[PDB]
């Protein structure tokens, strides 16, 4: 043999699916190198076929049981070609999974947002939206792109989403999974090795318990941001409360790369910027890439393929010749590694050229590993090897070295608090999101959190973990995690927490290896050929081994610690200690930026009716939207003489309660940010009170509207 | 009932301290932040009126109470 | 030739006539757009109500799909109900007249009237 | 409407429709739909424009805009 039969299956398969591979990922080379509708049928092709003999070897695969197979090579390659897939859900399941998949990234990719000045003009979320949540610091307009995009796309994809969940679980389950979340943590599960076993469920406890430790860490941040935000959008964020979620420099949050400019801790100094030294001593795109090979080769690590200098769109192609420009590390096979970049003279693009090479090496080196087995240990892997690169490049000593930074300049400690704020913004300001958001999902999958508190859910979830607060109450009609793309694109997301620790694990320990004596954040491991032999060692393992096994490779250990991230943040941690005495460090997840003109309204139906009390559903709610819309519409064009045309969709309800309690606020008929003062809606309210009195069988005794009252 | 929103009705003469028990196990902290009067009928009964207050206050009340007031 | 009085849409338009001097008399309220924005709103509520439950159906009706024309300083109009996002699709008058009956009673607390002075023509109070 | 991401512009689409199509639903969607948006937004503009016209017209010696 059974071993034996499907070992040899296998090898066949691999000495097949390595040329046919090597054939598709060309194909994939060349149209992405020569975008022409030639090329697209070519690389369509190619994929094709690779997919449908990947598909007929899964078979194959599935008439060897692992259970009888005994060496871990062939049972690994058996279990990974095994795995059926959504092949598990019914012709008619499969299509409309597929279909809800299309509909939702083709909503995400051509969603548009009209200008309420303009309905002519409309704005796209990767250009237009996009550049406003990044530059705008008008909060008007950056709470219209952030709500715009949840109101137009978000609601489009609930639906969708929700058939998603049902779907998605069906297959997993049928897959053998509790839920679709459990299928997607089977990524760093491992089986039958001594001490090296990882369960699906262990991610879920281990996530949770190394975000505990940096909590305090991130505490500071946010409070440090909160502070400084403060001062560029005064009346708007509280200093005990959390922070509005259309100012945190993007449209998600994700990053808060966006928020340096507001937060420079020394905004006297700069930070190294050698682009003009590399102009100067002419640094074309080959030259930067040979900086990076030479990096490599100083850790010890291969040289660079002839065939990567010959075959590598290391430039622009600048002339009719049209080709896409995404840095990318190609492993089309058969020994052929290559790299595809629009490649400028910039400390970016030298920096991107280490990232991008980084790969290139973790690549050749489990290059020699089994056809399936030739990856990085975990998803989390491969992207933390190309950072710790960009990483030990970075640092001012690498530049001085690499004869771009003139070593006679000193290095100031602000100029050091300055760097490590900035990456702060990018690492520690994505952890919580990251964490948040899967843990969102991971509990949707499960039904821990039902349809109707989606949305409650998210919104308590982010308030509490991420500190974020929604500038406007978001019923279930809004989906705001499905208007992030990896969410509304069938993404993991955890990946990136678990990378995140990884590569501060990895640069310690090679650090440790290259004999670091100063502050972490300032470490160069180029010119150690201990550090690139831990490092080697686990690259070369690829699949082979467990990525707990792969981790005591280089880090030593099994799991992912985030000391390390601590440690490289410390000089950070103890300099926004300093800053946040003063202040309070932590938030309240009851402030809210509409909390301040939201009314109270207890509403008792059985104190006033008893029997023949009619249920207060949706559509009683719908009529009390209706109601206040009217109050208001009255109240201005008698008191002000103005007719502003005020629907239910103005009155912006939040917080409902089965006492029938809720809070309301008024806003512009279409302007999120214009929010009617409370006293012009008491007003209103006072004057019209009778008549939505009326309209509820209620009186102003039962119809609390609280702030207001009869005289 | 308004301290914790519950839906109007559940709270009983029966279900009173016990709910409040149950109440303050989810908000231990707010339970000490509600004034609670003591009711005991026997108390209300046991409360001496002020002379001439049985006949002008007392028994004037329990009339408005009654229908037809007036004729009362 | 042809009559200026047929229309595509009168067939399920439904007459109303307020009569609010013969109910509220002295204190009687201005009938404005605001009070026929209430009205769309309430036949909206209604539709809603009637299709949540007699037809086990959530339909997002809103004052829009409600269609009013022919208005008199009689307050008397002709309205007909529509899908949320169909002017196609124009709710039959029985169904519309069907949620009338199930919710005349808070249409009529709504506008502080009666059968009497809220007159569905062709809804018949019982 | 079932699509918001495709949007047709008046001679690009609207006007295919109008000229070919024979559906009762898909010829009132795109007449009501060109006036229930275009129509909307000019209604305000016109107004003014009707005064400065006439404005104009009279000014030069003349009934209104339509003399
Ligand atoms: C992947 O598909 C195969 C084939 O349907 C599944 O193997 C079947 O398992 C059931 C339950 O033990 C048996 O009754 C069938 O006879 C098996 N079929 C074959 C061809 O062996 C396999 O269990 C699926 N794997 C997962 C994880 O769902
Ligand atoms: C388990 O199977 C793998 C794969 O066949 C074996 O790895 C082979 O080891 C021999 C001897 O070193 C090499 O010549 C082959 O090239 C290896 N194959 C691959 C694909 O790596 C492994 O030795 C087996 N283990 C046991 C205990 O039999
Ligand atoms: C690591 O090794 C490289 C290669 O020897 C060193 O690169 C030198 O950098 C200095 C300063 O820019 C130049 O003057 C030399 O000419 C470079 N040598 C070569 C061969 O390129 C680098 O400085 C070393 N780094 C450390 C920290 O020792
Ligand atoms: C960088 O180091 C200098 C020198 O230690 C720091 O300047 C000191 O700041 C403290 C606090 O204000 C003063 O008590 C010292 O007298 C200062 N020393 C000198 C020589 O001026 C500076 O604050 C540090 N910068 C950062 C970012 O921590
Ligand atoms: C929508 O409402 C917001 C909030 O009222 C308006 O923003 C105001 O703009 C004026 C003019 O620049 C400022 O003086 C106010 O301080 C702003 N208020 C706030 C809270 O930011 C915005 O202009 C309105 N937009 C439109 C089109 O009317
Ligand atoms: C919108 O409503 C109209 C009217 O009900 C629908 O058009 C009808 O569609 C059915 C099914 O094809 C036909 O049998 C009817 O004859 C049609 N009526 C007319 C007046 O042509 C239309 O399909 C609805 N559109 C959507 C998107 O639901
Ligand atoms: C166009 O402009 C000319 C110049 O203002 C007008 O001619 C004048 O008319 C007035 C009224 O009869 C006289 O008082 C002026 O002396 C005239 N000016 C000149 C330079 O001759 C002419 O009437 C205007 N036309 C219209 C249609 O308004």
């Amino acid at each position: 043999t059974i071993e034996e039969q499907a070992k040899t299956f296998l090898d066949k398969f691999n000495h097949e699916a390595e040329d046919l591979f090597y054939q598709s990922s060309l194909a994939s080379w060349n149209y992405n190198t020569n975008i022409t509708e030639e090329n697209v049928q070519n690389m369509n092709n190619a994929g094709d076929k690779w997919s449908a003999f990947l598909k007929e070897q899964s078979t194959l695969a599935q008439m060897y049981p692992l259970q009888e197979i005994q060496n871990l090579t062939v049972k690994l390659q058996l279990q990974a070609l095994q795995q059926n897939g959504s092949s598990v859900l019914s012709e008619d399941k499969s299509k409309r999974l597929n279909t809800i998949l299309n509909t939702m990234s083709t909503i995400y990719s051509t969603g548009k947002v009209c200008n309420p000045d303009n309905p002519q003009e409309c704005l796209l979320l990767e250009p237009g939206l996009n550049e406003i949540m990044a530059n705008s610091l008008d909060y008007n307009e950056r709470l219209w792109a952030w709500e715009s995009w949840r109101s137009e796309v978000g609601k489009q994809l609930r639906p969708l989403y929700e058939e998603y969940v049902v779907l998605k679980n069906e297959m997993a389950r049928a897959n053998h999974y509790e839920d679709y979340g459990d299928y997607w943590r089977g990524d760093y599960e491992v089986n039958g090795v001594d001490g090296y076993d990882y369960s699906r469920g262990q991610l879920i406890e281990d996530v949770e318990h190394t975000f505990e430790e940096i909590k305090p860490l991130y505490e500071h941040l946010h409070a440090y941001v909160r502070a400084k935000l403060m001062n560029a959008y005064p009346s708007y964020i509280s200093p005990i409360g959390c922070l509005p979620a259309h100012l945190l420099g993007d449209m998600w949050g994700r990053f808060w790369t966006n928020l340096y400019s507001l937060t420079v801790p020394f905004g006297q100094k700069p930070n190294i910027d050698v682009t003009d030294a590399m102009v100067d001593q002419a640094w074309d795109a080959q030259r930067i890439f040979k900086e990076a090979e030479k990096f490599f080769v100083s850790v010890g690590l291969p040289n660079m393929t002839q065939g990567f200098w010959e075959n590598s769109m290391l430039t622009d192609p600048g002339n009719v010749q049209k080709a896409v420009c995404h840095p990318t590390a190609w492993d089309l096979g058969k020994g052929d590694f290559r790299i595809l970049m629009c490649t400028k003279v910039t400390m970016d693009d030298f920096l991107t050229a280490h990232h991008e090479m980084g790969h290139i090496q973790y690549d050749m080196a489990y290059a020699a590993q089994p056809f399936l087995l030739r990856n990085g240990a975990n998803e989390g892997f491969h992207e933390a090897v190309g950072e710790i690169m960009s990483l030990s490049a970075a640092t001012p000593k690498h530049l001085k070295s690499i004869g771009l930074l003139s070593p006679d300049f000193q290095e100031d400690n602000e100029t050091e608090i300055n760097f490590l704020l900035k990456q702060a913004l990018t690492i520690v300001g994505t952890l919580p999101f990251t964490y948040m958001l899967e843990k969102w999902r991971w509990m949707v999958f499960k039904g821990e959190i039902p349809k109707d508190q989606w949305m409650k859910k998210w919104w308590e979830m982010k308030r509490e973990i991420v500190g974020v607060v929604e500038p406007v109450p978001h019923d279930e009609t809004y989906c705001d995690p499905a208007s992030l793309f990896h969410v509304s694109n069938d993404y993991s997301f955890i990946r990136y927490y678990t990378r995140t620790l990884y590569q501060f694990q990895f640069q310690e320990a090679l650090c440790q290896a290259a004999k670091h004596e100063g502050p972490l954040h300032k470490c160069d491991i180029s010119n150690s050929t201990e550090a690139g032999q831990k490092l080697f060692n686990m690259l070369r393992l690829g699949k082979s081994e467990p990525w707990t096994l792969a981790l005591e490779n280089v880090v030593g250990a099994k799991n992912m610690n985030v000391r390390p991230l601590l440690n490289y943040f410390e000089p950070l941690f103890t300099w926004l200690k300093d800053q946040n005495k003063n202040s309070f460090v932590g938030w309240s997840t009851d402030w809210s930026p509409y909390a301040d003109q939201s009314i109270k309204v207890r509403i008792s139906l059985k104190s006033a009716l008893g029997d023949k009390a009619y249920e207060w559903n949706d559509n009683e709610m719908y009529l009390f939207r209706s109601s206040v819309a009217y109050a208001m519409r009255q109240y201005f064009l008698k008191v002000k003489n103005q007719m502003i045309l005020f629907g239910e969709e103005d009155v912006r309800v939040a917080n409902l309660k089965p006492r029938i309690s809720f809070n309301f606020f008024v806003t512009a008929p279409k302007n999120v940010s214009d929010i009617i003062p409370r006293t012009e809606v008491e007003k209103a309210i006072r004057m019209s009170r009778s008549r939505i009195n009326d309209a509820f069988r209620l009186n102003d005794n039962s119809l609390e509207f609280l702030g207001i009252q009869p005289t | 009932i308004n301290g914790f929103d519950l839906p109007e009705g559940n709270v009983t003469q029966e279900n009173f301290v016990d709910m409040q028990q149950r109440c303050n196990a989810s908000d231990p902290a707010a339970y000490a932040q509600l004034v609670f009067q003591t009711c005991d009928i026997n108390a209300f009964l046991s409360e001496a009126v002020e002379g001439t207050g049985l006949a002008f206050i007392v028994f004037t009340e329990a009339i408005t109470k009654m229908p037809l007031s007036p004729l009362w």
